[PDB]
RNA sequence: AGCGUGCUACUUAUACUUCACCGUGAUUGCUGUUUUGACGCUUUCACGAGUAGGCAGGCGUGGAGGUCAGUGACGAAGCCUUUGCUGUAAAGCUGGGUCGAACGGCCUCUAGUGCAGAUCUUGGUGGUAGUAGCAAAUAUUCAAAUGAGAACUUUGAAGACUGA
RNA sequence: UUGCUUAAUUGAACGUGGACAAUUGAAUGAAGAGCUUUUAGUGGGCCAUUUUUGGUAAGCAGAACUGGCGAUGCGGGAUGA
RNA sequence: GGCGAAAGACUAAUCGAACCAUCUAGUAGCUGGUUCCUGCCGAAGUUUCCCUCAGGAUAGCAGAAGCUCGUAUCAGUUUUAU
RNA sequence: GCCUAGACCGAGGACUGCGGUUUUUACCUAGGAUGUUGGCAUAAUGAUCUUAAGUCGCCCGUCUUGAAACACGGACCAAGGAGUCUAACGUCUAUGCGAGUGUUUGGGUGUAAAACCCGUACGCGUAAUGAAAGUGAACGAAGGUGGGGGCCCAUUAGGGUGCACCAUCGACCGAUCCUGAUGUGUUCGGAUGGAUUUGAGUAAGAGCAUAGCUGUUGGGACCCGAAAGAUGGUGAACUAUGCCUG
RNA sequence: GCGAGAGACCGAUAGCGAACAAGUACAGUGAUGGAAAGAUGAAAAGAACUUUGAAAAGAGAGUGAAAAAGUACGUGAAAUUGUUGAAAGGGAAGGGCUUGAGAUCAGACUUGGUACCGGGCCAG
């Protein structure tokens, strides 16, 4: 066999100075706080939720509301959502304290999370009841029926 | 050595480098110098003109020793002087005391005249000499002495 | 595809290193490759290519040819450079004081150079005392004087020597070389 | 879905364009940092079809000089094997089994040195195939004895034939 | 300069000295130009367009120039040198 | 060589010249075969001579080694003039 | 000029460059991918073997213009199986010495076919040319002219010196043709001067020796293959014919 | 012919034809022609004894380091064949490329470091 030589170094070079200064995401124009969303994947696939806040980790903050749907305040990814044209006025919801650290990993749920869910549900249900049938629409799951063409369908 | 020959590199190739059409055969064209006047005339007339025929006269029982006569030219003649006294001879040689050069004892038959002598008298002993060789020897003050 | 205007993958056709395995010749090639790379004196590049040459392309240079080169107007003090062997010549009447740089000196050539007060030096000494080849004079021996060259390009009316083993009246002096024997070419 | 003619899009070659990798040829630079490979390292560009044939660089085998104070009865060599690894490849290495006495790497030397063929040589073995076939010369049978075993041996009874 | 040439102080051929410079006397290109040695295989060809000879003609026989196949796979012509 | 009432018959399964060993690995312009890998270059069936026509020599086409130099004047091409 | 939907790729590895923005000896999209998050490590992942499916795929070797051929060899497997050695050579290359070179026929010596040592000859080279008798290489700085790398003097340019090599005009030696001095064994000698002639010559040597590949010739000559030809022997137990005895 | 010493030679299809009861066995009237064939184990310790079988043999046992050494004897390849397991199979089979399925193999929780740090692989 061929024996290793002196000039064969194990030294690991440092990498060159990368020039990839990242710059902020530009979401779709259709994603506006208060837009009703359809979840396309995950545990809650098919659920219709309310879009609350854009978080700094690129994810969307949504709520069911948890009372109407059973889906709580949680993050979803914009690419796994269909943004409809139905809107809820969310100037009256306080979402000033939901951020990436709020979903930092620690069943049993913290009393913080349950209290926040009650608080956000209260304002949302105040606002959702103003549109007839909106609560029942949010309670119902989305599905594709026979003859339904998503390229032709408006959401 | 056999390991460096092209026989080793031809292993696995059908014709061993000799061609599929031509097919290395025994003696196409004949053996030796066959056909020198017929189908090998185009070689012999090009690369060996003069090959066929007779020129000159025969010499029965030629003895090459009769013709022994090695030649030495004048430009080489001083090599025969002893190497340890050559420098002295070049300076001190005169008409009354000149170096003697016995060319025959050094194994030469004739002194030829190519080249130039030192401008120093010499005494040259030879069996034969060319006309110009002697003339150049006399011009530096020397002489040719015939020996047998 | 490509419509090629020249043959592809052709080697340069010039020798880039000595075929020799003499380690000291390799040391000289190393020195003069450095010199030709870092100095841009044309002399060093010429010397580098000369170190690659084969034996027949480095004919011996006699001391008489060196003396004729030293007799050139203005050249009595130049350093004579020979990439090859310097040989003695017993036809020479006198030899001057001179500095000759060569690969090899025969014993007679060296004795004659030293006896007349000259200097017989190698090529590394030359590099040390003339790194750009200042005041040098390169001398080359006669390439076409080789006995093999006599037989090159032999043919009708060419005047070259035949390839022949024995010499005499019975050896290729008849038909083809004489009008009394047919024709002469 | 025919014939003449015009149009719009579309389909896909080892071809073209950009990029990766291999090689070849050229090319940039490399000694107060030349650093034990300068036959080395390094920058850049272009190119790659091939019978006959030429050349180069490698792989493999028997034996020889040198070296590894190399492997080995606590298992050498050989042989079998979806145990794998390396190399474009010639091939090299390794796990498991079998086995029983020698063998290998490296630097070189050397040759009776590499097979698919030659109606090749010697030896071995198939399919064919349980197949062709074991059909001329009139013809056999019953019982007993012997024997592990009897169409086929021996004895008796008989039926036949050769027909001097 | 000369031994050639002219009636010649005329010429012929080769020159000394002087001058004319990057438009050094068209375009485009140029993996550079020149030179040498040495040796392999081959020396049955065949096809296509065009020109063309003999022949009723031939997938016949014989020439010219070029491109090919032979030596060559690949996409198309179902298949095909 | 024999022998043949003759067929070129017979002469030990051998006869238009037996068998055996040797010369003898007789010669063959003819048929067959010609043993590992990769890389780079890459043909010819044409010229002349040959009792030459299934073969050679010769030139051409091909490879290899280079060498002298470094843009010198070259080109399966155009233009202009002839 | 602006907005907008997809796909493939991420070679390189401190810095060095060109630009830009300037709010800055700073920052950038400007000399080639980074940031972030989830899952998994009893595995999502990758390779091989077997098999299915889709698509393509004639039997190799050979001679040949043309082979899958209704052309030839090949039922199968192992082991063996074909450019070799030698004499003499061409080119090229490496090495030693170099106007020389080659110890090895032989002798000396020996730790005994080795290694070590020695020299006279000899071979080849150093001179050619002519059939031969024979003769035998500098007018000159070993010449003139045009190129020519390198070197020298300058200061792009320019000036000089210019080895190797090349083109060209000469000179020298031998052969051939002419001329024909002083002289004479009066038939020899050959001074001197000429000539679109000729040589495998000269003109500051390049060779000798060992080794290697390739190429050549003679050898069994890459391997196997005739029909034949020759020399010396053995057969009439078959059969042909005669004879002898049944 | 007789006596010796050697080798970059061959290693049982090689080397003389013959490594062996080889110029043997065998063929041909004759002259002549002319093979194949080496190796159990250190030692026969070459398997006593029981049992099934007419016997050859088998099955136990025994010797041996080994019977995966039993005079069919060192190792014991291939062609070819039996059995066992797995798989495929409408007028051949075999091959390339690709993926699936089944089997096999491999790898980072690293030579990990000291509950934390940090890393590996597959992905958004
Ligand atoms: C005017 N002179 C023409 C001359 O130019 C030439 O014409 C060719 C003609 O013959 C070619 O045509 C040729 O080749 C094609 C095809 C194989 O290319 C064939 O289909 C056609 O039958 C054949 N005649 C045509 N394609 C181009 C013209 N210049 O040859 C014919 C000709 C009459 O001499
Ligand atoms: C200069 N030109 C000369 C031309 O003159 C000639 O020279 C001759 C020469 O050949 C003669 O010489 C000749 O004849 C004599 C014989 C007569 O003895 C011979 O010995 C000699 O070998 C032979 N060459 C010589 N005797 C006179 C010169 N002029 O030789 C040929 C030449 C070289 O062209
Ligand atoms: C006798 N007349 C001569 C005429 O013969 C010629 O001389 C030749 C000369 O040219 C030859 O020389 C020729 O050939 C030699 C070659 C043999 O090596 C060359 O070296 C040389 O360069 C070449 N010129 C020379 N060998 C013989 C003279 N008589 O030169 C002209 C002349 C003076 O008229
Ligand atoms: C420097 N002096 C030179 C001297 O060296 C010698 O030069 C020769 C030269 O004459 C030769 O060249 C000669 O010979 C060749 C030959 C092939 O016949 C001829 O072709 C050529 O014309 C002729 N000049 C050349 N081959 C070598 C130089 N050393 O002779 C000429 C000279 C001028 O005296
Ligand atoms: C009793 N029968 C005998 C028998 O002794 C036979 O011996 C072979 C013998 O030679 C073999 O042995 C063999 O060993 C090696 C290797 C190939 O094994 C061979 O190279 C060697 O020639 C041979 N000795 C052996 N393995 C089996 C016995 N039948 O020899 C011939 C024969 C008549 O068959």
């Amino acid at each position: 066999q061929v024996a290793p030589k002196w000039y064969q170094s194990e030294d690991v070079p440092a990498p060159k100075q990368t020039r990839k200064t990242a710059r902020p995401q530009k979401l779709r124009a259709s994603l506006v706080p208060g837009t009703v969303l359809i979840l396309l994947a995950g545990r809650f696939r098919g659920k219709r939720v309310v879009y609350l806040k854009n978080l700094e980790d690129n994810t969307l903050l949504v709520s069911g509301p948890f009372k109407v749907n059973g889906v709580p305040l949680r993050r979803v990814n914009a690419r796994y959502v269909i943004a409809t044209s139905t809107k809820v006025n969310v100037s009256g919801v306080d979402v000033s304290k939901f951020n990436v650290e709020y979903f930092a990993r620690e069943k049993e749920i913290k009393a913080e999370r349950v209290a926040d869910q009650k608080s956000v549900d209260a304002a949302l249900l105040s606002e959702i009841k103003k549109t007839p049938l909106l609560k029942q629409y949010l309670a119902a799951s989305f599905s594709l029926k026979n003859g339904d063409r998503p390229h032709l369908l408006k959401f | 050595p056999t390991r460096l020959t092209k026989t080793r590199k031809h292993r696995g190739n059908v014709s061993a480098g000799k061609g599929r059409i031509g097919k290395h055969r025994k003696h196409p064209g004949g053996r030796g110098k066959a056909g020198g006047q017929h189908h090998h005339r185009t070689n012999l007339d090009k690369y060996h003109p003069g090959y066929f025929g007779k020129v000159g006269m025969r010499y029965f029982h030629k003895q090459q020793n009769h013709f022994w006569r090695p030649e030495i030219n004048l430009d080489k003649l001083w090599t025969l002087v002893d190497s340890e006294k050559k420098d002295e001879y070049l300076s001190k040689s005169s008409a009354s005391a000149a170096p003697v050069i016995d060319t025959l004892a050094h194994g030469y038959g004739k002194v030829l005249g190519k080249g130039r002598l030192p401008e120093v008298p010499v005494i040259v002993k030879a069996r034969f000499v060319s006309k110009l060789a002697e003339e150049k020897i006399r011009a530096v003050g020397g002489v040719v002495e015939l020996v047998a | 595809g490509r419509d090629h205007t020249s043959k592809q993958h052709v080697r340069s056709g010039h020798r880039t290193a000595p075929k020799s395995d003499n380690v000291y010749l390799q040391l000289l090639v190393k020195l003069y490759s450095f010199l030709a790379r870092r100095t841009d004196a044309p002399f060093n590049k010429v010397i580098l290519k000369s170190l690659f040459l084969s034996k027949i392309n480095r004919p011996p240079v006699s001391v008489s040819r060196i003396s004729r080169a030293l007799k050139q107007k203005g050249a009595a003090e130049k350093t004579i450079v020979v990439v090859g062997t310097v040989t003695d010549d017993n036809r020479l009447l006198e030899f001057p004081k001179a500095t000759i740089a060569a690969l090899r000196f025969t014993a007679g050539a060296k004795d004659r150079i030293l006896k007349n007060g000259g200097e017989a030096i190698t090529l590394d000494q030359l590099a040390l005392r003339a790194p750009k080849g200042q005041n040098t004079l390169i001398v080359r021996g006669p390439r076409n004087s080789r006995e093999a060259v006599r037989h090159f390009g032999f043919g009708p009316h060419k005047g070259k020597a035949p390839r022949i083993l024995s010499k005499g009246r019975k050896f290729e002096r008849a038909r083809g070389r004489r009008r009394s024997r047919g024709f002469k070419v």
